[PDB]
RNA sequence: ACCGCAAAAGGCUCAUUAUAUCAGUUAUGGUUCCUUAGAUCGUUACUUGGAUAACUGUGGUAAUUCUAGAGCUAAU
RNA sequence: GAACUCUAGAUAACAUGCAGAUCGUAUGGUCUUGUACCGACGACAGAUCUUUCAAAUGUCUGCCCUAUCAACUUUUGAUGGUAGUAUCUAGGACUACCAUGGUUGCAACGGGUAACGGGGAAUCAGGGUUCGAUUCCGGAGAGGGAGCCUGAGAAACGGCUACCAC
RNA sequence: CUAGUCGAUAGAAUAAUGUAGGUAAGGGAAGUCGGCAAAUUAGAUCCGUAACUUCGGGAUAAGGAUUGGCUCUGAAGAUUG
């Protein structure tokens, strides 16, 4: 294998120290995970002895966190269509650490409307004018406390205009936060504030 | 210096944009969590209401700055957020109880809001973590800089 | 060939050797699982349904399940297979294993019969041997022999009387 | 944790405060990471056989610890290698031993008794005041015991007095220059009081300005003091005199004094 | 005979290596950890399953240093 | 001396296990003998944290000889940017994108040594010059080299594997 | 393609030798006056370059790697900003 320590790579002036002392166990990193968004795998081995950390082959899905709340809801993962460095990751579609990825729109649309009673985004109408069941859970009046405390909240359902045409498309963009092959999951949040128009020069513009 | 211009996006981790809802309305005045050392150094007013993003600063990164603390002399500043700084000593030698100019050359990493550091400008010198490869060192004030005959005055 | 042949319905096992190598064919071009008749081979083997469990070729090489190629293969093993007894823990070690499949290079065969045919073999059938103790398991005794929670077995469990008289009244354990 | 974990120790390697003999064996005891550090323990082996001398081999010591004579606070500690490093109490009830570990003038140890109440409680250091061990406080001592939900007026770097046959603090003392120290570990260590200075160096490592009863000045880092009392106000039974580190002229007086000749 | 931990200690070596090893002072807020202990487990068979060594017995191989088939039987 | 992103406090969900079916000394209180309810225990098992011995990279200063070595390092990392990967973790460790740098007459890079460093050893008035393989300490190797299982812990060789030598 | 030519005696026939265009398992100059007919090399990019030099060379030295088709991203501009 390969060790990832100093083995290599002449020093601060250009000589090189040759060897002293070949090679130690410990002192090396095995072939990474190269995730390919797929069908959910895993696979388990040794690690320095004790931990067991997880990491990540041909995945799916995962849970994603929100920015003013932090509500981690979890739903499949679409696609890519960005990632940070490597153009070279992005053709291929491989699942990495904070990239941007699409994922779905559509949990977050029912898990709000008890404090997002209007609901985001705005569905088509003629096609979908019947209820299968969400004038009845938006408001439902009550009687009570609850539709009550409603009132006083839904003045914060003032968000940004772009991801209100983006909820009503259905395709949301996020930010997988956490570490694939640490612990073999994909877990994040959206990006909502200043990357999120940002990136969009970064991909609308360069399509 | 920055327009955050990079072909990822680049920004201090661990703060949000978070908007309506707030226990009370925390402002701050900037959503920018600057730190400080402690040590008896005073903070750089421009650290503070900065834009720079900086992973590495220490000021403003995940860095805590350990170590010892030293002075000296800076030469060349070319590369990127970094700086070539030069000390001083001297040696004591058994024949002759006797002394000698030698010296040694650490390379070390500056946040921008120390722009313009020139030669021969005097700089104060702090550890920190390794960053790459030789870096495991971090700029702590402009405390002097001044070369009141060469370097430091306009012509 | 020899042929080690056992009948697990009695519980023992008898090498035979046979020279004639007509009858062997129906051995001959054959994997392990593979369950055959020896009807052919005798009179005396008629209606009997055999399996085969093993064998060692030339020379003492055993015919190991999960090779599949009817050649010799050398090659490293790990913890378990057969023919595998570690010094440390976890190691690994080669030796040249026969693979799963009978040809004409096989010295022995650790053959089964499982169906008993028409007539009575001197070196199986003829001999009948019990098991040698029970369980003695509680828990598994109670599924094996009636033994559940209603069953107490401090009066059930069986005894190995043998006369040692060396020197005294050799009765068993408990 | 590589091709290790160093399991020996020979001869001239162990501290030279365990009064270690040189001739014949080539070998320390070496120690079984017990409740305190390699260099500030002093086990059984070491006392019992070579300074107490009621065993006179290592293979003597194997009958009395698993004998279960000795019981170190409270506990049996069978192991015959167990550390039993500084201020613990040695609860050897036959015939009425009682000892404890306290540094000498000369900075090695001292064959001295306790009392039987003196045995019931002992002074304890801290290191630092944790919270978020169970349930939300904490506070860690420095011999390896733990305290859960203290009072929330002791902070680190002071000495508490607890009882060992319960779990409980029978008395806290404070960091201050009017306060009884002992230091451990140091050139200057092994002097009882009497500190009146200390100077907090900005990052790191503030030494202490100890003095005496007779105006002598030493010092030491941090790691080395024990608090051991208020203002003359000790809170244990003392050894010999004092701490005092007389001259060697002052120590061969009683060299002339308290002999016969 | 399954297990428990250990077998990475010591002891032998100076052949490679040059601001490297080391010496020393020195970080781990830039990490992990076998074990002693110290606090440290009121969140529908209940005290269940199956399966193997030894043990017998059939053996094999040109071989002392390896090793099959069968009958069995347990768990901290 | 402080984002110690620590075990704490909260919200929000996420998968995958875990949550002693163990044991004998010595038995008891309980007799309603109901084998109901109880003794110390553990050499016992595990999780949480602290602690101890640790180890592996950094931090400074300090190493032997040559100008018939005066300029060096980026082939395929040289010095930094930044995201990310792995890794138990720093990190050009290493991939990709970016900048055009670190270094030097204060003997740098180059070779050379019948050179393991060191605690240390021998001689006189000091200043020493020689060495110190070798019981102490530390770093390394088990023929030449290289991968790797198991375990907390080896790149282990009185473990295995290859090739190569004999 | 555009322009123009089939004009070189003919239909037939698979002998040598010759006339020109070839490949031939081994070894590869033994062959012969002699390495001569004849074979390998050949384009371009990437290194990598020896002795002797008048310091312009020798330099394409030698000694090498690489090279389709198909599917893509990265770069080099102009006008109205």
């Amino acid at each position: 294998g390969i060790s990832r320590d100093s083995a290599h790579k002449r020093r601060a002036t250009g000589g090189k120290r040759k060897s002293l002392r070949k090679k130690r166990k410990f002192e090396l990193g095995r072939p990474a995970a190269n995730t390919k968004l797929g069908s959910g795998r895993v696979h388990k081995v040794r690690t320095r002895g004790g931990n067991t950390k997880l990491r990540a082959l041909r995945l799916e899905t995962g849970n994603f966190a929100w920015a003013s709340e932090g509500v981690a809801r979890k739903t499949r993962i679409a696609d890519v269509v960005y990632n940070a460095s490597n153009n070279e990751l992005v053709r291929t579609k491989t699942l990495v650490k904070n990239s941007i990825v699409v994922i779905d729109a559509t949990p977050f649309r029912q898990w709000y409307e008890a404090h997002y009673v209007l609901p985001l985004g705005r569905k088509r109408n003629p096609k979908h004018a019947q209820k299968e069941d969400e004038n009845d859970v938006l408001t439902k009046k009550r009687s009570e406390k609850v539709m009550k405390k409603y009132l006083e909240r839904q003045k914060y359902g003032k968000v940004e205009q772009a991801l209100e045409d983006q909820f009503t498309s259905g395709r949301i963009l996020a930010c997988i936060s956490s570490r694939p092959g640490q612990c073999g999951r994909s877990d994040g949040y959206i990006l909502e504030g200043k990357e999120l128009e940002f990136y969009l020069k970064k991909i609308k513009s360069k399509k | 210096m920055a327009d955050q211009n990079e072909r990822a996006f680049q920004k201090q981790f661990g703060v949000n944009l978070n908007r309506k809802v707030k226990p009370g309305i925390t402002k701050k005045k900037l959503l920018r969590r600057s730190r400080d050392v402690g040590l008896g150094f005073k903070t750089p007013r421009e650290a503070i209401d900065g834009t720079y993003i900086d992973k590495k600063c220490p000021w403003t990164g995940d860095v805590r700055i350990r170590g010892r603390i030293l002075t000296g002399v800076v030469r060349k500043a070319k590369m990127q957020r970094t700086i070539v700084i030069r000390r001083d000593y001297l040696h004591f030698v058994r024949k002759y109880s006797r002394f000698e100019k030698r010296h040694r050359n650490m390379s070390v990493h500056c946040s921008p809001v120390f722009r313009d550091v020139e030669h021969g400008d005097i700089v104060t010198i702090g550890e920190c973590r390794p960053l790459s490869k030789t870096v495991r060192f971090n700029v702590l004030k402009v405390s002097k800089g001044q070369g009141a005959k060469k370097s430091f005055k306009k012509y | 060939m020899k042929l080690n042949v056992s009948y697990p319905a009695t519980g023992c096992q008898k090498l035979f050797e046979v020279v004639d190598e007509h009858k062997l064919r129906v051995f001959y071009e054959k994997r392990m699982g593979q369950v055959v008749e020896a009807d052919i081979l005798g009179d005396e083997w008629k209606g009997y349904q055999l399996r085969i469990a093993g064998g060692n070729d030339k020379q003492g090489f055993p015919m190991k399940q999960g090779v599949l190629t009817h050649g010799r293969v050398r090659l490293l093993l790990k913890k378990g297979h057969s023919c595998y007894r570690p010094r440390r823990t976890g190691e690994r070690k080669r030796k040249s294993v026969r693979g799963c499949i009978v040809d004409a290079n096989m010295s022995v065969l650790a053959l089964v019969v499982l169906k008993k045919g028409e007539k009575d073999i001197p070196g199986l059938t003829d001999t009948t041997i019990p098991r040698r103790l029970g369980p003695k398991r509680a828990s598994k005794i109670r599924k094996l022999y009636n033994l559940s929670k209603e069953d107490d077995v401090r009066r059930f469990v069986v005894r190995r009387p043998l006369p040692a008289k060396d020197n005294k009244k050799a009765t068993s354990k408990a | 944790m590589a091709r290790g974990p160093k399991k020996h120790l020979k001869r001239l390697a162990a501290p030279k405060a365990w009064m270690l003999d040189k001739l014949g064996g080539v070998f320390a005891p070496r120690p079984s990471t017990g409740p305190h550090k390699l260099r500030e323990s002093l086990p059984l082996l070491i006392f019992l056989r070579n300074r107490l001398k009621y065993a006179l081999n290592g293979a003597e010591v194997t009958k009395i610890v698993m004998q279960r004579l000795v019981k170190v606070d409270g506990k049996v500690r069978t192991d015959p290698t167990y550390p039993a490093g500084y201020m613990d109490v040695i609860t050897l009830e036959k015939t009425g031993e009682f000892f404890r570990l306290v540094y000498d003038v000369k900075g090695r140890f001292v064959i001295h008794r306790i009392s039987a109440e003196e045995a019931k409680y002992k002074l304890c250091k801290v290191k630092k005041t944790q919270l978020g061990a169970k349930g939300v406080p904490f506070l860690v001592t420095h011999d390896g015991r733990t305290i859960r939900y203290p009072d929330p007026l002791i902070h680190a770097n002071d000495s508490v007095q607890v009882d060992i046959a319960s779990g409980k603090i029978t008395d806290y003392i404070k960091f201050d220059s009017g306060n009884l120290c002992m230091i451990t570990g140091g050139r200057n260590l092994g002097r009882v009081g009497t500190v009146v200075n200390r100077e907090r160096h900005p990052g790191s490592f503030d030494i202490v300005h100890i003095k005496d009863s007779q105006g002598h000045v030493f010092a030491t880092r941090l790691t080395n003091v024990f608090i051991i009392g208020k203002g003359n106000k000790p809170y244990i039974s003392l050894p010999k005199g004092k701490g005092v580190k007389l001259s060697i002229a002052e120590e061969r007086d009683k060299r002339l004094a308290a002999k016969t000749h």
